[PDB]
DNA sequence: GTGTGTTTTTTTTTTTTTTT
DNA sequence: CACAC
């Protein structure tokens, strides 16, 4: 009828949902489907023009309340459904972007071409908001820290990517590749998150 | 023979209930999962049985055709113990084996190796349709109407209807198969090249 | 039934058989006659989200007919063998549409049947979910049963099986 | 999102382990922190009481939080004492009680599975009983309780449910399934009762 | 035997609960009584009742579960209860002195949902033994109908007394009993000679057919598997080889499986088969409907309304194969073939066939095979054949040997099975010449003859033949006459009503239209399917077993099939003088025409014109042929010969 | 009275292979 | 299987 574009869009959205649902592959968002967005926007614009057309033709012409009410109501419901499909797709993209931002605030700030300009600006400001929340009052705790319980304090690790020498809180770590440390898990969480130390 | 059968059955039951590599009773978990999906079978790895006790493996490899049914009975008893609250009608489980022994060439099979365990390879060239072999056989005495039941191992030694009435003479062949009460299983014939 | 439920959004856009009650003018935009109106007593398939509103506002404009999925044949099939029913073939979102139809019609018997079906299939899907394959160094029944599940059953199954796998992994680590 | 999907409404087994880690247990200190009448730093914590830790005496049983005991057990500087329910006799009695009553669960401590796993992993040599038998009996109890749970599942009504004496780990592992099935059954009934 | 009586009484209570079965029993009894009271009449109703499993489940779930789990202990009590109910409400008329002796047990039949018991011969595992199952398949082999004794009646001509002896077999009764030596007792217990009283003894018709799964759901790399079914009493001769069917019955097991000291170690299994209780003839490849599709009054009214459309012929022709671009006149000829003209059974042995046989020869990849595939998928009775994959013995009749009796028999070929149907022959030019004379005789006189193996018979195959052919070269050569371009005798070409030449000439606008149409076809997505998802097939749509003006551009295929069936059944057009003038004028003009020098036009073309006119009158549903029919037939024939328009 | 012995079949129809 | 050897 008229919701076919929104139906395809929400089908693709659920497809992306299962895509990211599997494991924790941390894949980037699929490219913004500006094509379907523009198509459904053109459909909505044409239906809005049809509503204005029906209104003015009822004003000038002699149309009973029956047809004028019914066609206008049906078209309004059509915009309701199409807007709901667009809202669901955009909400999915926003929530997955939130996931990427929350998990990767201490990991990396990254292919942005898959996102629209509004989404890119949203991510850019949302990182700022997250940092503001971390530094506002709950600064003593790390809000972006690991959500797994700290079962053990001292662990051994192996250097994946050689980073030369990095100053830790008190001493210093010589991240020689293929070398194993046995140190506190507390001060190496960020390095493991980035992908430098591997063992547990 | 009953005492030896009970000894072997209890030993195999202990092997199933106790065998584990590291904090996980592998065979217990596998049996439970197989029961969960109505898969009344169990894949037993040979190195595991060998490591548990070499005597059991030797007794198995000497006369497999007689040892295996006792193992299946022990598997059924374990299934009843750890899948049904005491205080039935569960089919006898089918044993599946996995080994790493040297694969004997197909043409190397000879007058020896008879009734032994053999591992080999090949290519399937013919798969016949599924016939039916009876396991539970309700049987009826012809004249005095003395109904009984028979359990078939399906492991041919190297079985027929009893040649006596067993409680007037009723003839040397007084027994007829009760088809609507017996139990059967599927059997398939393959031809390897 | 939340607004942003993807499953709910997909379930809303499902065609349902329904006859008309008025010779309404000017409709049929994509119903085979854009300018030509829609006649009275005309049986057409309409999306559920729109047919829901069209079935209440009016004598209502549209009279909804019982869909094939809730015909007495499917009811008898459900009452016969709930476990061996390929509900995914009937529809990918059968339970949500059943819920919506019952809510619209207050049809208690359909709800009573679907609750029993859900319980009986929940038993089997929990049986499958808690069954975890262990490598001695994907069972046939598991996969041949998983294909007969709607997305919600496939979602409950995924969540429960993930919980079971995490428990097993932690226990034997 | 801030909370990952798999942590939405259930606890990961690591979270259950962490929660159970705060239970107090009795241990034998292998050191003696009792500062004599005749420096050193006290634990002076805020999640628990430091009084016992500052006053430990070698081979004198005290009670401390579980995770501190495990941290000490990383060295040979302590020793874990198994609770009274971790004896072969009590496990056998619970087995008999379970086999006697098919409709009710045993009165085990709520954290028995996780405690058994932790003690077996990190305190494998502090048991008067053969550990190879304790593991088997624990597994048998787990299987029996699973069998009971499956039979109790066939009575999933739409109003409520009573899972009496059930342990913590089983509840945590069964939460996503039962709490979701129950929701759908309630929703169906409410939709039917829309009059 | 208390459980037997309890089951009997619960079944009778169920029967009283649903009085519809009582009404059906009453109707059958009164129909039989009226026929007996009324002459060249032989139609007698059987003693069988069809029940719905759903009603039994709703009434007593325990009884329904016992039926579907161990029917051997639940159906005999139900049959006894039904017999008692029938006798109780029986009209108690004057006995025939035979029905008292000749028992008439009332058989049971079932319909409705079956769930996991709806199986196929491949999936019929041994676990379903002694369980009532429903299996779908194709009838392939049918043993000869052979009556067997169940009850012998004897008269003692020393005491004037009648002694009956009931005979039971494993294949007759569900419950196992001691087999009877099948010997008539010639002497009474008190030394009195007994004479076997035939006619008062009771015999039942028995048959043994073979049901195999669909070739199309047969898994890759595997041939279809088959099971043996034992139809008894009414069910004999209700099916023929090549029929799709769904049978409901008990999966029983027989034999000794060795176990007799004859085979102690030998690993032979047991005899497994099905005692059929119900037969439902699903057909037309629609998976759920019969070949004789039921016609609702609304459908008949719509058919009558559409018959008043002016270009209904063109609409139906175009609606045949929408996915096949162009070939409009070919579609018209196909529609004419599917529902052809009248067959004239003249006197003095004269016979004028009414079927239309068309040979269409064309370039490769011109949808020649796809048109035949569509006709196969659409026609009520269509049989596929390949010129390379066919032998004359396997095409007409094969002299095999029976196994139930153990003696010679004939089995129908590809065209005998297609009697009153259509045979689609692909790779027609590739057929063997030695077996090509047989199909020539078929299309000549609609009958085959066999004079081998001491069998001298004449079978009837009144089929319509459609053939697809390729030129002698890789492509057709328009520089050569249409005799050397075809490797078939002109006598063989003559019996065909129409010969259609298909040329794959390379156009640009037409090629663009064809490409666009083919791409539209290839981009089609099934409704219940997603993009990038394999189109899996299960076909488990048997959720229940049994019966359980307007101007549209294209009609649905099942509706078109219903229209074709209704037209074939109802309207019998009569040729008219107004059509006679047009037909004779066109035949004369075509015969003595300069451009028709290369044409084989003879008197057979007049027969083709008459058949086409009758078929076109059938299209209009007119009970008489008219001028427009003759004009359209002449135009189509002129297109077939010359191709100008 | 213990234990036997039948009835019991190689056609016609495919497929291959060497000559012709 | 069962009647005849
Ligand atoms: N007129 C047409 N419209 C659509 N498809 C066509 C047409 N002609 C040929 N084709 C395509 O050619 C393919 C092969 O046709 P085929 O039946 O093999 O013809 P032939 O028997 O002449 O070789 C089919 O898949 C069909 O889709
Ligand atoms: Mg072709
Ligand atoms: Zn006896």
């Amino acid at each position: 009828m008229y919701g076919d574009l929104g139906n395809k869009l929400v089908l693709e959205a659920k497809r992306t949902k299962q895509l990211y649902a599997r494991s924790n592959q941390d894949v980037n968002l699929p490219m913004y489907h500006e094509d379907i967005i523009r198509n459904i926007l053109k459909e909505v614009s044409n239906l809005r023009k049809n509503t204005e057309y029906l209104k003015e033709q009822q004003q000038l012409g002699m149309l009973d309340d029956k047809v004028a009410k019914c066609q206008y109501f049906v078209t309004l419901l059509c915009m309701e459904r199409n807007k709901r499909c667009l809202l669901a797709y955009q909400r999915l993209r926003t929530d997955i972007l939130d996931s990427m931002a929350w998990n990767n605030n201490g990991l990396d700030l990254m292919d942005t071409n898959n996102l629209s300009h509004q989404e890119q600006e949203y991510l850019k400001e949302y990182c700022d908001l997250i940092t503001d929340l971390k530094s506002g009052d709950l600064v003593d705790i790390d809000l972006s820290g690991s959500l797994v319980p700290p079962s053990d304090v001292f662990i051994d690790v192996r250097v994946l990517k050689d980073a030369g020498e990095i100053q830790t809180e008190y001493g210093v770590f010589n991240l020689i590749k293929d070398s194993q440390f046995f140190v506190r898990q507390s001060d190496v969480e960020r390095l493991i998150q980035q992908g430098y130390l591997q063992k547990i | 023979n009953d005492d030896d059968n009970t000894e072997i059955i209890k030993s195999f039951k202990n092997f199933i209930l106790e065998f584990r590599l590291d904090s996980q009773f592998i065979y217990r978990d596998q049996l439970r999962n197989n029961i969960l999906v109505k898969n009344y079978s169990l894949t037993v790895n040979m190195e595991h049985l060998i490591g548990y006790n070499e005597d059991i493996y030797k007794k198995l490899s000497d006369e497999p055709s007689d040892i295996i049914p006792l193992f299946e009975t022990a598997i059924t008893q374990v299934a009843k113990r750890i899948s049904i609250l005491s205080r039935n009608s569960l089919p006898t489980f089918q044993l599946i084996l996995n080994s790493n022994a040297n694969q004997i060439p197909l043409r190397d099979l000879d007058s020896e190796h008879v009734s032994k365990i053999v591992r080999l390879s090949g290519i399937i060239i013919s798969t016949s349709v599924l016939s039916s072999r009876a396991t539970y056989l309700s049987i009826m005495c012809r004249n005095c109407r003395h109904t009984t039941s028979i359990t078939i191992n399906n492991f041919n030694s190297i079985v027929s209807l009893p040649r006596s009435c067993l409680s007037k003479n009723c003839g040397p062949d007084p027994y007829i198969i009760i088809h609507e009460s017996s139990k059967f299983i599927d059997q398939q014939f393959l031809k390897l090249q | 039934m939340g607004y942003y439920d993807i499953d709910d959004v997909l379930a809303d856009g499902t065609e349902f058989p329904c006859k008309f009650q008025y010779d309404i003018p000017g409709l049929g935009y994509l119903e085979n006659n854009p300018g030509r109106p829609i006649t009275k007593n005309t049986k057409l398939s309409l999306p559920l989200w729109l047919a829901r509103i069209l079935a209440i506002v009016g004598v209502p404009f549209v009279e909804l007919l019982p869909p094939d999925m809730f015909s007495t044949k499917v009811m008898n099939a459900i009452k016969t063998d709930p476990v061996a029913l390929d509900l995914h073939s009937i529809n990918s979102h059968f339970f949500s549409l059943a819920i919506k139809w019952i809510m619209l019609f207050s049809e208690k018997e359909l709800a009573n049947v679907v609750s029993e079906l859900l319980l009986q299939r929940a038993q089997e899907l929990n049986h499958h979910a808690s069954s975890l394959s262990i490598d001695l160094n994907t069972n046939i029944a598991t996969s041949t049963f998983l294909l007969k599940l709607e997305e919600m059953e496939k979602e409950i199954y995924k969540k429960s099986h993930e919980s079971y796998k995490d428990t097993k992994r932690w226990m034997f680590k | 999102m801030s909370l990952p999907a798999h942590l939405q409404q259930t606890f990961s087994p690591e979270e259950i382990q962490f929660i159970v880690e705060n239970e107090p247990i009795k241990i034998f200190p292998r050191i003696t922190t009792r500062q004599k009448i005749r420096n050193h730093t006290r634990w002076q914590l805020i999640t628990t009481d430091d009084k016992a830790l500052n006053n430990m005496v070698a081979m004198r049983s005290t009670e401390v939080v579980l995770w501190i005991a495990l941290l000490l057990k990383q060295q040979s500087k302590c020793s874990i004492v198994a609770p009274q329910w971790l004896t072969t006799k009590e496990l056998d009695r619970k087995i008999q009680y379970e086999k006697t009553h098919p409709d009710r669960f045993s009165e085990l401590p709520w954290n028995w599975l996780v405690l058994a796993r932790i003690l077996f992993n990190k305190a494998k040599d502090d048991f008067h009983d053969p550990i190879h038998e304790l593991r088997g009996k624990i597994q048998d109890l787990r299987e029996i309780r699973q069998i009971k749970v499956l039979k109790g599942l066939k009575y999933l009504n739409e109003s409520h449910l009573q899972l009496d004496n059930l342990s913590l780990l089983e509840i945590n592992e069964l939460r996503p399934f039962i709490t979701e099935i129950m929701d759908k059954l309630r929703e169906i009934h409410t939709a039917s009762l829309t009059a | 035997d208390a459980v037997f009586g309890d089951r009997v009484r619960r079944f009778q209570e169920f029967l009283d609960t649903f009085t519809s079965y009582r009404d059906s029993v009453r109707s059958i009894q009164v129909y039989n009584s009226n026929n007996a009271a009324n002459s060249t009449s032989l139609n007698i109703l059987p003693h069988r009742i069809i029940i719905s499993l759903d009603d039994l489940r709703e009434f007593d779930r325990s009884f329904w579960s016992g039926i579907l789990v161990e029917p051997a202990y639940f159906i005999p009590p139900a049959e006894k209860a039904l017999t008692d109910l029938a006798d109780s409400m029986d009209d108690v008329p004057h006995p025939n002195a035979s029905a008292v002796s000749s028992r008439h047990p009332w058989k049971l039949s079932f319909k409705g949902s079956f769930g996991a018991h709806a199986l196929s011969p491949r999936t019929l595992t041994a676990q379903h033994l002694n369980k009532l199952v429903s299996v779908e398949g194709i009838v392939t082999k049918t043993s000869l109908v052979r009556p067997k004794l169940i009850r012998s009646v004897h008269y003692a001509a020393k005491t004037g007394r009648f002694h009956y002896r009931d005979y039971t077999d494993a294949t007759t009764t569900l419950t196992t009993r001691i087999p009877t030596p099948a010997i008539y007792p010639t002497e009474d217990t008190e030394g009195n000679k007994l004479t076997t009283e035939y006619g008062y003894s009771t015999f039942i018709d028995h048959q043994r057919i073979t049901v195999q799964e669909m070739p199309e759901m047969a898994p890759a790399g595997q041939l279809p598997r088959s099971i043996d079914v034992i139809l008894d009493d009414d069910l004999v001769d209700k099916t023929k080889p090549g029929d799709r069917v769904n049978v409901v019955g008990v999966f029983k097991s027989l034999g000794a499986g060795g176990m007799n000291q004859s085979n102690s170690n030998t690993l032979i299994g047991f005899k497994t088969l099905i005692l059929g209780n119900t037969v439902y003839p699903l057909h037309a490849r629609s998976t759920g409907v019969a070949a004789r599709q039921m016609l609702t009054d609304f459908d008949i009214r719509n058919i009558n309304k559409l018959s008043k459309k002016k270009d209904i012929f063109d609409i139906l022709s175009q609606s045949l194969a929408p996915s096949i671009y162009g070939h409009d006149h070919i579609k018209k000829a196909i529609l004419l073939m599917l529902m052809g003209g009248v067959e004239k059974n003249l006197e003095n042995g004269s016979h004028l066939r009414g079927d239309i046989n068309i040979l269409m020869v064309g370039d490769p990849s011109t949808a020649k095979s796809q048109l035949l595939r569509f006709v196969l998928n659409t026609a009520s009775l269509a049989i596929a054949t390949t010129g390379r994959g066919s032998s004359g013995v396997g095409l007409t009749a094969a002299v095999t040997t029976d196994r139930e009796t153990g003696e010679r028999r004939l089995e129908a070929g590809a065209m005998v099975l297609a009697d009153r149907g259509v045979v689609c022959i692909d790779e027609f030019d590739k057929m063997t010449d030695v077996d090509r004379v047989a199909i020539h005789e078929v299309m000549e006189q609609q009958t085959v003859t066999i004079a081998k193996a001491g069998i001298h018979t004449t079978l009837n195959a009144r089929c319509s033949v459609i053939a697809a052919a390729n030129p002698v070269f890789g492509q057709y050569d328009v520089n050569r006459d249409p005799h050397q371009n075809i490797a078939l005798p002109d006598s063989l070409l003559s019996r065909f009503d129409l010969l259609f030449v298909v040329t794959d000439d390379i156009n640009e606008i037409r090629d663009r239209s064809i490409s666009e149409h083919v791409l539209r076809t290839h981009r089609y997505l099934p409704p219940g399917y997603l993009e990038g998802e394999p189109v899996r097939e299960r076909l488990n749509l048997s959720l229940a077993v049994g019966e359980d003006t307007e101007i549209p551009k294209l009609v649905t295929i099942p509706f078109l099939r219903k229209y074709v069936q209704y037209a074939k059944e109802r309207v019998i057009p009569q040729l008219t003088q107004e059509a006679i003038n047009v037909i004779v004028k066109n035949y004369t003009d075509l015969r003595n025409d300069d451009n028709t020098k290369k044409s084989p036009i003879t008197a057979r073309t007049l027969e083709t014109l008459i058949r086409l006119a009758t078929a076109h009158a059938k299209v209009r549903l007119s009970k008489t042929v008219n001028k427009v029919d003759a004009k359209v037939a002449a135009n189509l024939l002129r297109f077939a010969l010359l191709g100008e328009d």
